[PDB]
RNA sequence: AAGACCAGGC
């Protein structure tokens, strides 16, 4: 519950590639395996 | 699973006299297998289950918290204090024979986790019932009970195998197998059956 | 029956390379000029040390399973301090005469260098290795 | 639900008779019993005992499968002596050894306070 | 413990997910492909508030 | 003392046994232990029939949880186990009948303890199904608690079972074995870094034995004899009898076996 | 030697669901992102209330356990205070080959 | 494409797999309450009634039972309801739906499936628990493991459905994979690790002990062997009890590195007849390697001989670890005090060396090198002094690892773990990447918001300085964290995009099936392979045979094969040949010997113009050299006794040998010339095998013996013709697809030169199969 | 680059040779140089040898290609079944691709190419163009689900004649 | 959740000891370990049984119905 | 029209897999169906191992009709291949 | 029934 309230979602260059800013806004290591990894990520 | 990603199912149970014992009488609530370790890479696994024993033992808080400094060296130093091998192992003794273990082993209390999917929601089996109306075959879904989809890349394994016979009726008899009434002329299903 | 070859040699080297009971030994015979011995012995049973007197015998007997010893009637051949039981495998011309054998101890190697085998080791399943003093 | 019952570990189900002796075709006069719910508790105890006794050339016990109650045993003996009696004796002492480790044990709790 | 940020519709909870996006009105250059017409291309996303 | 294998108490409690045991076959000392933890029988509710529970736990959580609570198992050798008994279902032959009621009468949490059950079949004077109370006040293990307007009425009804069966009827707890912990007999091989002696530490049992020392070539023919246990009760069975069963049991199960040879010898 | 800012603690850049993972910097770093999904894979009291609630699916742990071995950030969110996991005691060997 | 080709079906079952180590190979624990729903019917024959009967009343609730019993004018009678399940009175031609039960034909399937072998028999187990079970080592061709996969099982309604099943698919007549002319299957996990264990020369069992594991051993024939040493206390190698697995007449031979006769190593190989005579059991060994034990046992001895030998294996080494233990500690990971000192300043001297370059690139002194960038050339001498650094750091705690060390351990096993692992772990991690190239600057020039801008420096590009057991820094973490997902990422798109690729494949060859022609065609009768493979052969029955004649100088190759009667110096020593000094001089023999001895230049000519690198390692149909050790063996020839065969025996009788080798049979001249050439390749090494000096020479056989070397390989080449049928187009296709889905870095490990970079792994394989022409990577190599 | 050559003396020795190593290709160009061997020269582009040195060498090519996918894994698959693949993409007289745009668009069954990719334009123009239909295809069998002429099914089966002992 | 009655690892009652636990640390002031010693809890996975253990029951019982 | 002479049959004269595997199975149906057996049945009451008893001593009446592919064919005896593999 | 979506398992 804690972490379904705190998801993120993006739709359709290297979008799943966790980017160097991201650190501190997302989680480096919360994300699905596979189907949609590295899109839907947790704060 | 323990914390550090180290999924497993359950495989078998012993009761506590066949289970490996330590010289103080204790008894694992679980036995897994070297083998999961060293090509995982999970060092924190060896370390919780270390930093553990001397949670149990002195009543204290379990710190890890990711970037301290806290050491294995350090954690240790504590535990060889404390009454015991510092780098986890215990010798414990055989079960059935109470031979002592030519090797030693790292002892752990360590939190693991109980997942859902428990065997028993997904122990399917059919030979046959119900039965999709339009195309004639097995429904879908475990808890309808269904049957297996023998897709085609399943076919393909049959074919490299040469097994003909079975992939005919494992199509036929085991699914949709019907039959129909065909023209000698023309060659469509017209045939007006009216048998009997 | 009966014996198939005997020498005492001097033992020139006790190599425990990273094992815990087995040894690589290294050994002269100290009656025969060209004469030389390497074997595996269980040093966690009979202690090796560097020049002993070993006294190496190998009989072929005194066919079907085993028996505890058991002393009740039986005597093996032995006033032998120390006793393993081997296979030939490898029967090797190192120039002229110069024969050499190869013998397991289900692993515990032994490979011997001499050239009057010849009316003895004939390549057999069979053979004792016999040790003392 | 596909658990098995919980007391077949000691429970001989009907049919099932607590020991079966059976003719070992291997190696002459040596045979293979086997002991319907029992295990290591009662297998490794009388296999160490056979193997005090001189008369035995072989013996050995196996726990097939852990699903299961059952053990076997392997018992083979010099020509004259019946693989039985090794049992029986092998038994007889276990029990003569127990019997009298009680009686010590007691004399020595009945002597310590508190 | 129930920290709420859900909703209820019909008895059933639900959460509203973040949904994500490149931000409007921020300029942006974008070196087009090897084989084209068009060399490079600046982009603005405009919307009102 | 006598014949065969011997025992020294080194400290004795209603709660521990610390014991060598000398001059035993290894095989034997072990088919005790197992015996012990699995075996020698005891009661221990089986049954719950619960009438109410406007608790905050679950049913067949509590049944779950009188299913451990240890009942005084002294006399347990004259009652029949129910599967033998011929009596339909259950009598005071083969099985002993308790009762809990209780309500939170307190604003307070009204607690609820074993020191609560109340026995009701007829015990025919033997010792048998009381809840052993270890604890310093008089009340042990503590079954649930109830908030105010709450209620439990259930009728446990315990019976002869063994470790095997469930482990709310063994009667063993942990047992400390052990032999030999100056590794003589080299059964084991230590795990190190630096020198095994500064890296291990001396077992307690280390003062009831000789050093290495030194220095001398290793005993090939030295056996595993004499074994260092400490046996602790549950309460159910006192701790000097666990052992005086255990004993038993082994010694009654093989004799099974030497009775069952006679028969199938019949054709 | 010419800084602006500071960070408030580094555990922070972590989620929700891998703050839970202890001493996930000596580990390797996929697994991590595995837990991350176990996590919520997992049994335990997932609310104080359930006994009132009305939901197809509970499943609550019979004696859940806060760990021997805890996060800072674990406190913030409730872990210890309503766990799913127990602290199991764990044995390293190859046995009976099960 | 999806309810035709093809579809859901009945009489099926899943389950969670959990592994068995005392369950047979080929069989497949089934739950009880699947074999209580799933059913074969079975018709009613005086040989069953009985057993049928008795198998009615049972009803559906106890096991062995029946449900519906079917009879004439179709018509099912359900035995859970129907007010005559306890009368019913049989009949042979009825039915009866069974349960299915022991031993039984089922086909055990686990997707993806894609593979012959993610198909198979096994033999039906019924057993307690919700479960299936299967031996470990169905582990490998499944692809299975228990972090709790499921897996599938489809019951056979008919009786050829069934003996289709088994004496096509069932799990040992599948060991051995014409995929790699090599065996699917081997011993993995605590099987594979103690077994090496047991093995060292240092262990010993002593009696009681060994006479559990003998007696755990199902086949053996009651005869205690007798110990390796009966000195004081009469005790057994490891080896010794091991070989009790092991059958008659089994010959394996290797030499790893420095191997002696004397294994001062105790490594290689020498099995000589079904007991072991020196070398440490492992991977190369009993794993599922080429020139293994089981490619052995079941080439040799049969396939059902060998799935016994899997068993064995197992039930001893299972039992000798069960009270041996073995564990894995964090102590495991840790290293001198020395060696950490050392480790931590060798990445030390590698950092002032990547500095000192960075400090020469800033004098715009660091030369261009030729077709690279200068900043380019940089990326080049860092990831190279930063890899050089960690692996020189990494093999330094390899060096100090204990030999009790569990990690070292399963690594020397071969069981789990390889080198990085240790690396990794105990000494550095090293450098992460992502895109091929350390860390992006992902902030404006700059990687992470922690350093000033501008910065080359090694821990500001993303080298990891610390162990797993030293812990990680926070940035060290992210920048790991960094080359994590990227991992995770590709092989979410790695498993879909070969999972494509496959099906194209699967879907271009499918048909291409050898007909009885011994030619490869399809739908359109199109020739495809004039003969299958090239050779006719099955790919199976096939081993890296290595050609006798293609190294060694002209002066080595003389001296081995020249026969020359004519010349004193060089006949064949009388000694040899029971003719031999009757042979002495005589031309109308030397004419023979001379063009054997013509033939067999032709011969080396050929070759070293087939195949030009020398390579004279290939693979080949019906392995030579064991026959020669099964007929000197068989046969107990005496090496001082000489031999009793005329040239005439050897010369005209190998050239009568090559007659029978039949591949194709065609009674004209176009087909009787693709047959002459099929076989061109196999009798380079016969001739380079059986030629005279080396019959006579080498291994010394007597006439008998060689009419029998000459026997068996006619028999068993016939035997290793690929059968007319088999359905060459799949088999093809997931051949090639089943790798690719195991193709790890789907990069390159050309990254350590920036440039040197060519598309290779999965995106090439793309490419090559759409004929891409547009290719990332076009390149001449130019001599 | 290391190469083994056949020494003036018998065996094999390690002569090594400077290798030029190319990015772009130009094949029907640098053949033509003076200086360079024009009888080993290679380019990882199988399109332009099968362009420049035929089919044949093409073939070739592609499987020196497949086959290096493969080896440079870790892994060895057997010659016979890549070699298969190779044959198929060439007996056409260039190089078929396995995709839509390859095998699929060739003349097999009507009934076999449509259970691939574009199920209906496949049918279609099946009844357009009105074909007769083979039914040789495994595919083709199973959708009318009768037993393939596949190993199992390639032959039939009768009975004597002899008859009776 | 209520304190077990038995350790799942040895089987020793611990479910006496949840009262007179509280008790010692709250009255008596003293450290966690050195209260399991005073309570008779030395192999570990018995110490592991209380001081893991969250007693949530005390929550249940706040509600009211 | 049209067959193969019994003379000139290129045809591999052993008996593959695919051939037995069929063979048994097909023998195996009838043997299961209460159709007469050829072999004193010694114990063995089932019928695929029964066909394995009377393919083991030929007396198995049945004939392989192998298509090539230019549509004609070779017929084989079960009695006349050999059952080497 | 059955379509759609979402979570999710090897
Ligand atoms: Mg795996
Ligand atoms: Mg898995
Ligand atoms: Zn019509
Ligand atoms: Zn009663
Ligand atoms: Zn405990």
């Amino acid at each position: 519950t804690l972490s379904h309230l705190r998801r993120t979602n993006t739709p359709i260059a290297k979008p799943r590639q966790l980017h160097n800013t991201h650190w501190g806004l997302v989680c480096p290591a919360e994300t699905p395996e596979g189907q949609a990894c590295g899109l839907v990520k947790n704060l | 699973a323990s914390r550090h990603g180290q999924k497993g199912t359950i495989g078998i149970t012993y009761r506590r006299e066949d289970m490996p014992f330590t010289a103080e009488g204790i008894v694992p609530d679980l036995i897994i297998n070297p083998h999961a370790i060293p090509s995982r890479m999970t060092v924190a696994h060896l370390i919780e289950c270390l930093l553990s024993k001397v949670a149990a033992l002195s009543g204290n808080e379990g710190d890890a918290s990711p970037f301290t400094d806290i050491t294995v060296e350090g954690i240790s130093k504590l535990l060889r204090e404390h009454g015991y091998q510092s780098r986890g192992f215990e010798v414990m003794y055989n079960g059935h024979t109470g031979k002592k273990l030519m090797a030693q082993i790292f002892f752990g209390p360590t939190y693991y986790q109980r997942l859902r999917h428990m065997v028993d929601d997904k122990i399917h089996a059919r030979a046959r019932g119900p039965m999709q109306v339009l195309t004639r075959q097995p429904v879908e879904g475990r808890s309808r009970d269904g049957g297996l989809r023998f897709g085609e890349m399943e076919r393909d394994c049959m074919i490299a195998h040469g097994a003909a016979s079975f992939l005919k009726e494992r199509l036929m008899e085991a699914s949709d197998a019907f039959r129909v009434h065909i023209c000698g002329i023309c060659g469509l299903m017209t045939v007006i059956a009216k048998l009997n | 029956s009966n014996t198939l070859f005997d020498d005492i040699f001097q033992v020139s080297e006790v190599d425990p390379g990273r094992y815990n009971k087995v040894c690589r030994i290294e050994a002269a015979s100290t009656t025969q000029d060209q004469c030389k011995l390497t074997l595996d012995i269980n040093v966690e049973l009979f202690p090796v040390a560097a020049q002993d007197s070993l006294t190496v015998t190998i009989a072929s007997s005194l066919t079907r399973s085993w028996r505890p010893p058991q002393a009740g009637d039986r005597s093996l051949a032995d006033d032998y301090d120390y006793v393993m039981y081997g296979t030939a495998y490898k029967f090797e011309e190192v120039s002229k005469d110069l024969i050499a054998v190869y013998y397991s101890f289900g692993g515990l190697l032994m490979r011997l260098e001499g050239n009057y085998r010849n009316l003895n080791n004939l390549k057999q399943e069979n053979a004792y290795l016999l040790i003392r003093r | 639900m596909n658990a098995p019952d919980r007391f077949e570990l000691f429970l001989l189900g009907e049919g099932e008779s607590k020991l079966k002796i059976d003719p070992d075709t291997k190696a002459p006069n040596a045979v293979v019993i086997t002991f319907e719910k029992e295990d290591h508790t009662l297998g490794n105890l009388i296999r160490a005992e056979l193997l005090n006794d001189r008369k035995v050339l072989f013996a050995a016990y196996k726990v097939e499968h852990p699903f299961f109650a059952r053990f076997k045993l392997r018992i083979q003996t010099t020509e004259g002596y019946d693989p039985k009696d090794a049992l029986k004796n092998a038994c007889n002492s276990i029990i003569n050894k127990l019997g009298a480790l009680k009686t010590n044990f007691e004399t020595e709790w009945n002597l310590q306070t508190l | 413990f129930d920290m709420g940020g859900y909703f209820i519709i019909n008895g059933s909870e639900k959460v509203l997910i973040a949904q994500e996006r490149s931000a409007g009105n921020i300029v942006q250059v974008f070196k087009k492909a090897a084989p084209s017409p068009i060399s490079h291309v600046a982009e603005i996303r405009s919307a009102l508030e | 003392s006598e014949e065969g294998p011997q025992v020294k108490i080194r400290e004795a409690s209603k709660d521990n046994v610390d014991f060598i045991l000398s001059n035993v076959d290894l095989a034997m000392a072990n088919s005790l232990r197992r015996v012990m933890i699995a075996e020698i029988p005891t009661l221990a509710i089986d049954s719950v029939e619960v009438e109410t529970n406007t608790t905050v736990l679950a049913d067949e959580f509590i049944a779950h949880r009188l299913g451990l609570i240890p009942l005084q198992s002294m006399d347990i050798e004259q009652l029949e186990y129910s599967r033998d008994c011929f009596c339909e279902d259950h009598c005071d032959k083969c099985s002993v009948v308790l009762t809990l009621q209780a309500f939170g009468e307190s604003e307070s949490t009204t607690n609820v303890y074993s020191k609560d059950l109340v026995i009701v079949s007829n015990l025919m004077g033997r010792n048998i199904g009381h809840p052993i109370i270890q604890d310093k006040e008089g009340n042990g293990v503590l079954i649930c608690k109830l908030r105010k307007g709450q209620e439990l009425k259930l009728t446990c009804v315990a019976k002869k079972g063994i470790a095997k069966e469930h482990a709310k009827w063994g009667p063993a707890a942990a047992i400390e074995f052990e032999y030999d912990p100056w590794n003589k007999l080299k059964h084991t091989d230590y795990w190190y870094e630096q020198d095994s002696a500064k890296e291990w530490p001396q077992s307690k049992n280390c003062e009831y034995e000789d050093p290495p020392n030194e220095g001398d070539p290793f005993d090939y023919k030295a056996q595993a004899d004499t074994f260092y246990m400490n046996v602790e009760s549950v309460g159910s069975i006192p701790v000097d009898q666990v052992v005086v069963r255990g004993i038993d049991t082994l010694q009654k199960k093989v004799a099974s076996i030497l009775l069952a040879l006679t028969q199938m010898d019949q054709d | 030697t010419t800084f602006t800012h500071c960070e408030i603690h580094p555990s922070m850049i972590l989620g929700v669901a891998a703050s839970i993972i202890p001493f996930p910097d000596h580990n390797q770093s996929p697994r991590n992102t595995y837990q991350s999904a176990m996590g919520k894979q997992a049994m335990g009291v997932f609310l104080t209330n359930y006994n009132v609630r009305m939901d197809t699916m509970a499943n609550i742990l019979y004696y859940p356990q806060k760990p021997l071995g805890t996060t800072r950030a674990m406190e913030y969110l409730k872990f210890r205070e309503l766990p799913a996991g127990q602290n199991a005691i764990v044995a390293i060997a190859c046995y009976s080959g099960y | 494409r999806g309810n035709l080709m093809g579809k859901r079906v009945d009489f099926s079952a899943r389950t969670v797999i959990s592994g068995d180590p005392n369950l047979e190979l080929d069989q497949v624990g089934v739950p009880k309450s699947i074999a209580k729903t799933l059913t074969y019917p079975e018709v009613v024959t005086p040989y069953n009634i009985d057993r049928l009967t008795q198998l009615v009343r049972n009803g559906p609730n106890e096991h062995p039972g029946a449900k519906y019993v079917i009879r004439d004018s179709g018509d099912r009678i359900d035995l859970r309801y129907s007010k005559r399940a306890g009368d019913i009175q049989l009949q042979y031609g009825w039915k009866v739906e069974r349960h299915i039960m022991d031993n039984d034909p089922v086909l055990f399937n686990r997707q993806p499936s894609l593979h012959k072998m993610s198909m198979m028999a096994h033999r039906v187990k019924v057993i307690p628990y919700s479960t299936f079970r299967l031996n470990l080592s169905v582990t490998s061709p499944y692809n299975a493991d228990f972090d709790g996969d499921e897996m599938n099982l489809h019951v056979p309604q008919s009786e050829e459905t069934r003996a289709e099943l088994s004496q096509l698919c069932a799990v040992p007549l599948q060991i051995v994979s014409p995929q790699s002319n090599k065996p699917c299957m081997g011993i993995v996990q605590d099987t594979l690790c103690g077994i090496r264990k047991l093995t060292l020369r240092d262990t010993f069992i002593e009696l009681d002990q060994v006479l559990n594991m003998l007696y755990w051993v199902p086949d053996w024939d009651g005869v205690i062997p007798t110990p390796a040493i009966i000195k004081p206390k009469p005790l057994w190698s490891g080896k010794q009890i091991l070989s009790v697995a092991i059958p008659n007449g089994i010959h394996l031979q290797r030499f790893d590195e420095g191997t002696t006769l004397l294994s001062p190593k105790d490594n290689g190989m020498l099995i000589i007849d079904g007991q072991i005579i020196f070398g440490v059991v492992e991977k190369k060994t009993v794993g599922s390697s080429n020139g293994g034990l089981i490619h052995v046992v079941t080439r040799e001895k049969g396939p059902q001989v060998c799935a016994k030998l899997f068993g064995n294996i197992q039930k001893v080494v299972n039992f000798w670890l069960l009270h041996n233990g073995f564990s894995t500690g964090i102590g495991d990971t840790i290293a001198d005090g020395p060696t950490m000192r050392e480790i931590t300043e060798t990445i030390a001297e590698a950092k002032k060396k990547v500095l000192d370059v960075t400090k020469e690139a800033q004098a715009n002194l660091l030369t261009a090198k030729h077709g690279m960038t200068l900043r380019e050339s940089f990326e080049d001498n860092v990831v190279r002094f930063l890899n050089e650094a960690r692996d020189k750091a990494g093999r330094l705690a390899e060096v100090n690892l204990k030999d009790l060390n569990n990690v070292k351990q399963m690594v020397m096993a071969g069981s789990k773990g390889s080198f990085i692992n240790i690396a990794q772990m105990s000494a550095c991690v090293g450098q992460q990447s992502v895109e091929g190239k350390r860390i992006a600057f992902g902030f404006v020039d700059r990687t992470l918001p922690h350093f000033s801008k501008d910065d080359y420096s090694p821990e500001s590009k993303g080298f990891v300085e610390n162990s797993y057991l030293r812990g990680l820094t926070p940035q060290e973490f992210f920048f790991h964290a960094m080359g994590g997902r990227e991992g995770l990422i590709d092989t979410a798109v790695k498993t879909a995009e070969t999972g494509y690729i496959q099906r194209r494949l699967v879907k271009a060859l499918e048909d291409i099936m050898v007909h009885y022609d011994n030619t490869t065609r399809n739908s359109l009768g199109n020739v495809i392979q004039f003969i299958y493979g090239e050779d006719g052969m099955d790919a199976a029955h096939i081993e890296k045979q290595s050609l006798d004649t293609i190294g060694g100088s002209d002066a080595a190759f003389e001296k081995r094969y020249r026969v020359d009667l004519l010349n004193t110096d060089h006949t064949l020593d009388p000694s040899l040949l029971e003719s031999g000094s009757e042979i002495l001089g005589d031309l109308k023999l030397q004419v023979l010997l001379d063009e054997e001895y013509k033939q067999l230049v032709k011969d080396r000519k050929f070759l070293r113009e087939v195949f030009v690198d020398g390579e004279a390692n290939w693979p080949l149909p019906v392995n030579i050299r064991r026959i020669i050790q099964n007929a000197q063996q068989t046969f107990h020839i005496d090496h001082t006794k000489p031999s009793d065969l005329t040239i005439k025996d050897i010369v005209l009788g190998v050239k009568d040998l090559q007659e029978n080798l039949l591949v194709l049979r065609g009674k004209n001249e176009i087909i009787q010339n693709a047959q002459r050439d099929a076989v061109t390749l196999f009798c380079c090494l016969l001739r380079s095998r059986l030629a005279t000096r080396r019959v006579l020479q080498e291994y010394r056989l007597t006439k008998q013996a060689f009419d029998w070397v000459l026997s068996n390989i006619e028999a068993q080449f016939l035997r290793s013709v690929v059968h007319p049928g088999e359905m060459v187009g799949v088999l093809a296709a997931q051949s090639i697809g089943e790798p690719a889905t195991q193709m790890t870095l789907n990069t390159f490990h050309f990254a350590g030169v920036a440039s040197k970079k060519v598309t290779s792994g999965v995106p090439r394989l793309k490419e090559i199969l759409n004929v891409a022409k547009n290719m990332k990577t076009p390149s001449l190599t130019v001599y | 680059y290391d190469r083994k050559v056949p020494s003036p003396t018998g065996e094999y020795v390690k002569e090594p040779e400077w290798v030029l190593e190319t990015d772009g290709v130009n094949l029907s160009e640098v053949m033509t140089v003076p200086g360079i061997d024009p009888t080993r020269i290679y380019t990882n582009s199988f399109i332009d040898i099968m362009e420049v040195l035929g089919i044949e060498a093409g073939r070739a090519a592609l499987y020196k290609e497949v086959y290096n996918v493969i080896a440079s894994d870790g892994s060895y698959v057997n010659y016979r079944h890549m070699a298969l693949l190779v044959d198929v993409m060439t007996t056409q007289g260039g190089l078929t691709s396995v995709t839509r745009h390859g095998f699929n668009r060739s003349n097999t069954g009507a009934l076999m190419r449509c259970s691939f990719e574009e199920t209906v334009e496949i049918l279609f123009e099946a009844g357009a163009s009105a074909e007769l239909d083979d039914c040789r295809g495994v595919s083709e069998n199973v959708i009318l689900g009768q037993m393939a002429p596949i190993g199992t099914g390639a032959f039939d089966v009768m009975i004597d004649e002899e008859s009776l002992v | 959740m209520i304190v077990p009655v038995r350790c799942f690892s040895c089987g020793k009652v611990v479910g006496d000891k949840w009262e007179s636990y509280l008790n010692l640390l709250q009255e008596d002031e003293l450290d966690e370990g050195t209260a399991l010693s005073r309570l008779g809890l030395k192999r570990y996975c018995c110490r592991r049984m209380i001081l893991t253990h969250v007693d949530l029951i005390e929550k249940f019982l706040r509600y009211n119905p | 029209e049209k067959a193969i002479p019994k003379d000139q049959r290129a045809t591999t004269p052993y008996m593959t897999k695919y051939e037995r595997a069929r063979i048994l199975g097909t023998r195996a149906l009838q043997i299961s169906m209460n159709a007469p057996v050829f072999v004193d049945l010694e114990g063995e009451t089932d019928p695929l191992r029964i066909a394995m008893k009377e393919l083991a001593e030929k007396k198995i009446p049945l004939v392989i009709r192998r298509y090539l592919p230019d549509g004609s064919f070779e017929d084989w005896s079960v009695e006349e291949l050999i059952v080497d593999l």
